[PDB]
RNA sequence: GUAUGCAUAGGC
């Protein structure tokens, strides 16, 4: 029941600011050390910040030292990430934890953090939101047949993609999106699923494109190639 | 001045069932405070150890962690299929709290041929005058592999792009994405769309195509 | 090298 959610990532153009939530739920934000911690595209783990919001202490990484600031709110139990002078290489998945501040933490050791958000993405970039548009893979190998969506030219990053509303798990993979050179955003996702149920059972992609407020249902079913009807 | 973790190997490969160990070096005297995570592919690290040798709650015994000066080691002692993840160091002891640069752990499994399918474009894409071509390398290993559009023996380069999935968890395998984009017109133009699939469980390359037009 | 809970918080 301890759990922190990240908000406020998002498309930011350079030289801007962004004020990340780290809101804290099943226990208070004065009772543990709270931390951000920033991971670039293909990059390792960047600790950035913390707070102890009980003494209010913080300390900050030289790499956002001077346009980042952290402040913790009691009242809403949340803790904020201030980010001034954005720049390009601050894009990443930016993440909050903790660690409890215990008797062991203090005259010993324990400061691992026990307890992370998500993340959020933060992108800064010049170029402008974008929807994509979602395309059918339709089924035409073995007792198995494939079909899938393709969610084409959208920015920025995420788009998220469910199927059957989430019901139909095991079989899928969603790739890893792809940039194009025009600067949109391509992925593909994909289901394995039995030949025999082509006929029976329904195929929904469920997109999802939040910064531009885009939701696609598309069901894919295989092509009908008559024509002598 | 500050703390660097220098973690090596930078990656590494091995069968289910070996030990595995990564190292971490603090360039100062961290006096036992490291923790190790394990991050999964596009998800928030978790904890596994945070003394030097503590286990956290709820963490398998197959992980374990130990120090000598500077020099610290975690342990996998029976790799499994759900290992396969990226494993960091941090030093708690002063700031900022500095993470070792990382190592991603593949695990082994015996070869598996990639199942092949090739999409042509949707009616729908076709009338915004664009025309994309998805070839589907599905669930193979190890992860090298070629894909090699043909339209009309004419090989193409330069128009297309592939993604590759993280290694599955489970049955440890591998799944590719191919990408042939063409303007309708360049589409409409010819006849035999093609993918040519080059990997080692194949004995003898893979094509899956199809011709424009055709049902 | 032990409590990722509490707590004037350098104590329980």
């Amino acid at each position: 029941e301890v759990q922190l959610v990240e908000s406020g990532g998002g498309l930011v153009q350079p030289g801007g600011s962004l004020r990340l939530s780290c809101a804290a739920s099943g226990f208070s934000i004065s009772s543990s050390y709270i931390h951000w911690v920033r991971q670039a595209p293909g990059k390792g783990l960047e600790w950035v910040a913390y707070i102890y919001p009980y003494y209010g202490s913080t300390y900050y990484a030289d790499s956002v030292k001077g346009r980042f600031t952290i402040s913790a709110d009691t009242s809403k139990n949340t803790a904020y990430l201030q980010m001034n002078s954005l720049r390009a290489e601050d894009t990443a998945v930016y993440y909050c934890a903790r660690y409890y501040s215990s008797g062991g933490s203090y005259y010993r050791y324990s400061r691992g953090f026990d307890y992370w958000g998500q993340g959020t993405l933060v992108t800064v970039s010049s170029a402008s939101t974008k929807g994509p548009s979602v395309f059918p893979l339709a089924p035409s190998s073995g007792g198995t047949a494939a079909l899938g969506c393709l969610v084409k030219d959208y920015f920025p990053e995420p788009v998220t993609v469910s199927w059957n509303s989430g019901a139909l798990t095991s079989g899928v993979h969603t790739f890893p999106a792809v940039l194009q050179s025009s600067g949109l955003y391509s992925l593909s996702s994909v289901v394995t699923v039995p030949s025999s149920s082509l006929g029976t059972q329904t195929y929904i992609c469920n997109v999802n494109h939040k910064p531009s407020n885009t939701k696609v249902d598309k069901k894919v079913e295989p092509k009908s190639c008559d024509k002598t009807h | 001045s500050d703390i660097q973790m220098t973690q090596s190997p930078s990656s590494l490969s091995a069968s289910v069932g070996d030990r595995v160990t990564i190292t971490c070096r603090a360039s100062q005297s961290v006096s036992s405070a490291v923790a190790w995570y394990q991050q999964k592919p596009g998800k928030a690290p978790k904890l596994l150890i945070y003394s030097a040798s503590s286990l956290y709650s709820g963490v398998p015994s197959r992980f374990s962690g130990s120090r000598s000066g500077t020099d610290f080691t975690l342990t996998i002692s029976s790799l499994q299929p759900e290992d396969f993840a990226t494993y960091y160091c941090q030093q708690s002891y002063s700031y900022p709290y500095t993470f070792g640069q990382g190592t991603k752990v593949e695990i082994k499994r015996t070869v598996a041929a990639p199942s092949v399918f090739i999409f042509p474009p949707s009616d729908s894409q076709l009338k915004s005058g664009t025309a994309s071509v998805v070839c589907l390398l599905n669930n193979f290993y190890p992860r090298e592999a070629k894909v090699q559009w043909k339209v009309d023996n004419a090989l193409q380069s330069g128009n297309s792009q592939e993604s590759v999935t993280e290694q599955d968890s489970k049955d440890s395998t591998y799944s590719l994405s191919s990408t042939l984009t063409l303007s309708k017109a360049d589409y409409e133009k010819h006849k035999v769309y093609a993918c040519e699939v080059t990997h080692q469980g194949l004995s003898s390359p893979v094509t899956k195509s199809f011709n424009r037009g055709e049902c």
